[PDB]
């Protein structure tokens, strides 16, 4: 079966890349304002010093991920003045100059899909290093240096390419030649233009990806906040009611026990944000590896950078996360022929270079792997190698030598 | 979390004892919101934006190519830990030793040893 | 250092070490003290396990990644961007290293570069000559044939190039007259 | 294996049945003997979570 009709798909991937950055401290949480509970905390101070290692630990692995994914090119590129391609047309994928920032329409609509308390008790949070408008900014030039080149930046100097040589070459490295892009170049400019719109409409009204780590962050905020309000085996949980209605010596094993149960919760809540720091790592540097290898450069990965033939990528920010779109060529309308393996003329067994031959039911032509191009069968397409004895399955056929037409 | 010698209010938070410059650099020492300091010119610590390194526009037309002509050689490296060292923890070593109270009350708590 | 440190806290204890306590008071008055250390070396060295644990896991994931890196980069030339090196990857040589591995990457990557102006197929008698692998420049005036990789000008011929349909399908197509050497080897 | 054997230690108590306990002992005694059980029994549960 040789297909014949095909149609542009774009697909869509969402990766989370980073999460909040939250911090916990050990007399805020445990004590407060009193002396006798910090004269006991004192004792246990080398678990709040190993807390907080930790705790800065994952802060700064998380700018360590950050750094390492939005981060691929050392040179700022801008979008050229005029804006003409062949045939296509790039407005979504472009910061509007309308928004502030350098957001373009389909990061604002995934933006708003995604939706001091907690402060109160020693819960903060860490300010971010990569703002929103650098991450804009990042997403821009790597937009504007993949339509101005492709991956001759991520590999050295910047070489300057039209777009429909740079579309030819990228459907040369899957044995698609340059005829079927310069013959039907409007119809694949109207069915990427339609798969664009497709998009965007589903776009628009999910997103769960980016928002469970969110979720999972505020419930287990959530039940540390709920956890201060617990007795521990004790009648109330003020250390001040304690204080005041019992003495020091009938209550300090109340507030050791107080101390052991709250010490007890924050390691497990350190285990738990370790093992959510290790699955955001395992993210990022998968997320990574998929900017390295889809959007700088064209690989051959078969299932790694979409569903189907992949041939070029629009890399999109995502807050806390990325968003991938890929170009995954796919055939569609097949027919049905008959094949030979070789071609037995005079003795010779001729045998094809990179092409396959076909017969609608008298005559025999020659195509690719890819498209039906009836072809006529001559000598410079294929190659002798022994006699027709040693090949099973071989026909009888003549060859055409147009050679022999120019001599007389 | 504090609102406010060389007191600057950024988005990261206030920063006393660094005057801000118009001039952006390369990050250092990062702080927060897209911050970086660090230690440049007489020489103090002085706070700035940092960069997104150069800026330059790559000129797109219908009918032009880049084809280079020289070409060079470079080698780079790459420094990836394999294994670490092996640390084994003794039970009765690290917890009673050269008793015989401690090892008997130890025993109700051998599995978590094991 | 964090478990040698973990050894002089009191733990709501009197003092730390066993010897000092059994000397001073008897089991039935310092069984509860005793109970209270063992309770917290084994906190401790519970938490010491499971950051052993998690160190464990990441030099797993870390030498699985540096073996994966050595088989593709070193025992094979592998075709993935931004893998092994910066720039076309050619061959590699591993290096020793403690507890460790340092890679010595060869990375081909073009330096000068230049302007000229390019085509996207020659039209002759009223066919299309698009190249099998290269891409056609001018210089001015004259119309020559390179590759990808490197300025090498070439006299447009009919071998190196195929013909495809008619020349009125391409939008900005130019007109030049093919040499074809097979005509003089004629005459 | 290891999880059912966890049954049978006593973490500081003179048994393992909480039956047992309960019968030769008023409830307002054998209150810490049962919360150390429950201590114990939940660190080894979060030790196996884990």
């Amino acid at each position: 079966a040789i297909p014949t009709n095909f149609t542009i798909s774009v697909t869509t991937e969402i990766l989370p890349v980073s999460m909040t950055k939250t911090s916990v401290d050990c007399t805020m949480y445990i004590c407060g304002d009193s002396t006798e509970c910090s004269n006991l905390l004192l004792q246990y101070g080398s678990f709040c010093t190993q807390l907080n290692r930790a705790l800065t630990g994952i802060a700064v692995e998380q700018d360590k991920n950050t750094q390492e994914v939005f981060a691929q090119v050392k040179q700022i590129y801008k979008t050229p003045p005029i804006k003409d391609f062949g045939g296509f047309n790039f407005s979504q994928i472009l910061p509007d100059p309308s928004k502030p920032s350098k957001r373009s329409f389909i990061e604002d609509l995934l933006f708003n899909k995604v939706t001091c308390a907690q402060k109160f008790n020693g819960l903060t949070v860490l300010p971010p290093l990569l703002t929103d408008e650098m991450i804009a900014q990042y997403t821009s030039a790597l937009l504007a240096g993949t339509i101005t080149s492709g991956w001759t930046f991520g590999a050295g100097a910047a070489l300057q390419i039209p777009f429909a040589m740079q579309m030819a070459y990228r459907f040369n490295g899957i044995g698609v030649t340059q005829n079927v892009l310069y013959e039907n170049q409007k119809l694949i400019a109207n069915q990427f233009n339609s798969a664009i719109g497709k998009i965007q409409d589903s776009l628009s009204s999910a997103l769960g990806k980016l928002q469970d780590v969110v979720n999972q962050n505020a419930q287990a905020l959530n039940t540390l906040v709920k956890q201060l309000s617990s007795n521990f085996g004790a009648i109330s949980s003020v250390l001040n009611d304690i204080l005041s209605r019992l003495d020091p010596p009938e209550a300090e094993v109340q507030i050791d026990r107080l101390i052991t149960g709250r010490l007890q919760s924050l390691q497990t809540y350190v285990t738990q944000q370790l093992i959510r720091a290790a699955e955001i790592r395992a993210s990022a540097n998968l997320a990574a590896t998929k900017m390295s290898e889809c959007v700088l450069g064209q690989s051959k990965r078969v299932d790694f950078c979409g569903k189907g033939y992949h041939l070029m990528s629009f890399p999109q920010s995502a807050p806390h996360g990325v968003v991938f779109l890929h170009v995954t060529y796919v055939p569609a309308q097949e027919k049905n022929f008959t094949t030979a393996p070789a071609i037995c003329h005079d003795g010779k067994a001729h045998f094809p270079r990179e092409g396959v031959f076909v017969s609608n039911g008298t005559h025999w032509f020659v195509t690719q792997r890819n498209f039906y191009e009836p072809q006529i069968i001559t000598t410079d397409n294929t190659f002798v190698s022994g006699n027709c004895d040693v090949v099973i399955g071989i026909v009888n056929n003549t060859v055409y030598d147009p050679l022999q037409p120019e001599l007389d | 979390d504090v609102n406010c010698s060389n007191v600057f209010q950024t988005r990261a938070g206030c920063l006393i004892g660094a005057e801000h410059v118009n001039n952006s650099y390369e990050c250092d020492i990062p702080i927060g919101a897209g911050i970086c300091a660090s230690y440049q010119t007489s020489q103090s610590i002085i706070a700035y934006t940092m960069s997104l390194g150069a800026e330059n526009s790559v000129a797109y037309s219908n009918n032009s190519i880049a084809i280079p002509t020289n070409f060079t050689i470079s080698v780079t490296t790459e420094i990836l830990p394999v294994s670490m060292t092996k640390t084994s923890v003794d039970c009765t070593m690290y917890i009673c030793g050269d008793s015989t109270e401690c090892s008997n009350l130890l025993l109700q708590y051998g599995s978590f040893c094991t």
